[PDB]
């Protein structure tokens, strides 16, 4: 599986390969980021958060979103397939939804009122947006 | 002499040869399957040589031992 032995190399068939590699990388990164955000929000916002670990998680999520944006720009400019419009839309929507959910969780865990039904609705909306993103991400 | 020598009992109780043959094969076979799957799905830009070496070595070891115990289980007693 290391010997090519090919004479006429088709770049059209290699473009598809260098697209598949990238989309696998991006799917892994996005799934891992969603899992990390959910795990941090569930393990740091039970009853006391103090907006310190939540701030570190938000910084890590912003760095992950920046790396994903760089990879999306790379796959848009370099490769032949578009892989940008849907990718950029999903990345912006997911970043905004993650920031809004983190802000709602950090406000509900550090206020007089304890939001349980609101937190359940926020988690359900996050899961619905994630399902739509997984249907859009193929 | 011959009086101060112990009887030579086998190192592995023969009744344990069948139990040891299936398990060692199964695990082995499993890993083997994994390797082959990995070689068909992964493209050129998504192949790690260390992961392949590791999984292949584990499969080879477990499979060698399982094959030995099976070959000895049928009664060849190599
Ligand atoms: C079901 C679960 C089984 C669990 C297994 C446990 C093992 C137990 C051992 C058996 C116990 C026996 C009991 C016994 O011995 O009783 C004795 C009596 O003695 C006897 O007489 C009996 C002796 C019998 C011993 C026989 C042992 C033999 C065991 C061999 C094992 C088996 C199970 C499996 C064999 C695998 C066969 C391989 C098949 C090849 C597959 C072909 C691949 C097809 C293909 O090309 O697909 C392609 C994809 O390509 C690939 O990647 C495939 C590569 C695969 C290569 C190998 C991988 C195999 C892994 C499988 C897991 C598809 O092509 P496409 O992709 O579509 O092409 C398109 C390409 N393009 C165009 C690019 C798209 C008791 O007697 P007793 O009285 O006790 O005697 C003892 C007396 N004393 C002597 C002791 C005195
Ligand atoms: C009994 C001995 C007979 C000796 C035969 C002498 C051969 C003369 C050498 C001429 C040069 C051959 C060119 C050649 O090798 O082409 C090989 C495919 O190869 C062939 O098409 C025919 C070559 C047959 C030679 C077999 C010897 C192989 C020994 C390797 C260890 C690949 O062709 P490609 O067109 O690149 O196939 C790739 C197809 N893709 C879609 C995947 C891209
Ligand atoms: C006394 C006991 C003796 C024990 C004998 C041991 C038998 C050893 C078995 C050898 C196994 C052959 C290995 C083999 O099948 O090669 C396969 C290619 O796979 C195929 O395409 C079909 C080949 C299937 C043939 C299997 C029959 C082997 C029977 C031997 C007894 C590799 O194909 P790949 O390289 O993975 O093709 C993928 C290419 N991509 C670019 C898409 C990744
Ligand atoms: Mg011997």
């Amino acid at each position: 599986v290391r010997l090519d032995f090919s004479i006429t190399k088709d770049p059209a068939a290699e473009a598809r390969m260098k697209v598949a590699c990238i989309t696998e990388q991006v799917l892994t990164l996005v799934n891992k980021r969603i899992g990390l955000y959910r795990h941090f929000d569930e393990t740091v916002n039970r009853y006391k958060q103090s907006r310190d670990i939540s701030t570190l998680n938000s910084g890590k999520k912003s760095l992950e979103t920046e790396h994903k944006a760089l990879t999306s720009e790379i796959a848009l400019l370099q490769s032949r397939l578009k892989t940008e419009g849907s990718d950029l839309c999903d990345r912006v929507s997911e970043m905004q939804k993650l920031d809004a959910q983190v802000k709602e969780l950090v406000l509900k865990s550090a206020v007089e009122a304890e939001r349980l039904v609101a937190g359940k609705l926020k988690k359900d909306t996050y899961i619905e947006n994630e399902k739509l993103i997984s249907g859009k991400r193929q | 002499e011959l009086e101060a020598m112990s009887r030579y009992t086998s190192p592995v109780n023969p009744a344990v040869f069948p139990h040891l043959t299936v398990v060692l094969l199964a695990i082995g076979m499993f890993f083997t399957a994994w390797f082959f799957v990995y070689e068909v799905t992964s493209t050129k830009y998504t192949r790690d040589i260390y992961k392949e070496l590791l999984i292949s070595l584990v499969a080879s070891l477990f499979m060698g031992f399982g094959v030995l115990f099976l070959l000895l289980w049928v009664g060849i007693y190599v």
